[PDB]
This record gives structure tokens, sequence and C-alpha cells, in this order.
């Protein structure tokens, strides 16, 4: 198990024409592996539906992943605006 | 460290030898001397002077020399010619 | 295409702990 590998490399023909929403050097980044996508960095580790009560086949599609994303109520952050000025 | 010690520049006779300044001894802001302007307490804000960077340049290494009822006044006059 | 291979960008971990960024200091003349 090695750590101080380069995994990083940049192709000598500058094709920087058209590229600018890709990640620069300031040149193209080309990594030796791919990206990962998280939706949501935080889990609501209650919402029974994920910790299985023993308690009572069924389907439900919930609407949207903000559920479980521990979204406040939009009256709090109008009350915050109105604490700000 | 940082710091700049008490002694060793004696840069006196090249003033001397100046041939710009008020000296009869030898013959062959908009102020030029900071002593009424801060510098920030930065060193290198002195250097930006030309009587004080040629003081720092054409400096020299010299050694420390280590050593009646009424006064009679006599003027003495010297005028020696040498080189 | 296929023989284009890159220049390696190494880590450089003694330079990337704790690099800063002397004559700024007057101590030496």
């Amino acid at each position: 198990i090695m750590i101080d590998a380069a995994s990083s490399f940049v192709l000598p023909i500058s094709i920087t024409k058209n590229v600018d929403v890709l990640q620069r050097t300031d040149e193209i980044l080309w990594f030796r592996g791919p990206s990962v996508i998280v939706n949501e960095r935080i889990i609501n580790s209650g919402d029974p539906h994920l910790s299985l009560p023993l308690n009572r086949n069924e389907k439900e599609s919930l609407p949207g992943p903000f559920v479980l994303g521990l979204r406040p109520s939009a009256k709090f952050t109008a009350h915050r605006l109105s604490m700000l000025r | 460290n940082q710091l700049i010690p008490q002694a060793y520049i004696s840069n006196f006779h090249n003033r001397l030898t100046n041939e710009d300044d008020g000296i009869p001894i030898f013959t062959m802001g908009n102020a030029v001397l900071p002593d009424l302007q801060d510098q920030h307490h930065n060193p290198f804000n002195i250097l930006r002077y030309p009587k004080i960077r040629d003081t720092f340049i054409n400096g020299k290494v010299v050694s420390p020399y280590r050593l009646s009822g009424e006064a009679i006044m006599i003027p003495i006059t010297l005028d020696i010619e040498h080189m | 295409f296929e023989t284009m291979v890159a220049n390696p960008i190494k880590v450089s971990r003694l330079q990337s702990n704790g690099v800063l960024t002397i004559h700024y200091s007057l101590a030496n003349f």
C-alpha cells in the first residue's frame, strides 16, 4: 500500500479553448480514478422506514430526498431575516 | 534574530571625500533623513534613502580604541598636504 | 492518441505541509 503516488496527469497539447467548466490548474487535471456523486451529506437516522421498527409489502414514493436531509421550515428563516435588521 | 547590531559601521572617510558635503578637511516626503517621519517600525523602509543606503553599502569594519587651576586656551592651526 | 502519456504531478509532502511564502530582514550585507 503506497501513499505518495501522483494521481494527476496533464496532456501536453493545450486544447483550452472551450474548456472553462472543468477543474483547471491555474491545463486540465486528469485523474486515475473517476468522481463520486453524493446526494445529501446528512442522514436522518430516524424516519422509521429506515430504522424498521418491529410493530406492524407496502410501496410508497416519497416526494424528494429532502425528507432525509433535515430541512428547516421557512418561518424560522424569515424570523432570522427579521432579526437581521 | 532580525536585529541590527550597535556597531561595526564607520563609513565616515568616504563621506569626507564625497565631494558634495560642506567639509573643508579633504579636497581630493521631501526630507533627506527620516528623523521626523515614521517608517512603521520596519527596517527595510530605511533603504529608500540614498544618503543611508550608501552608508549601508560602502561601510567598513573597525576596532574600538581604548585609552590645574586655570585653563589656557590656545588655538592651533594645521595645514599639511599629503598625497 | 494512444501514444500520448502525460507528466506525473508529484505530491511533494514536505512542500505540502508547511512551506512559507533573506534580504527582507536586514541582517546580511
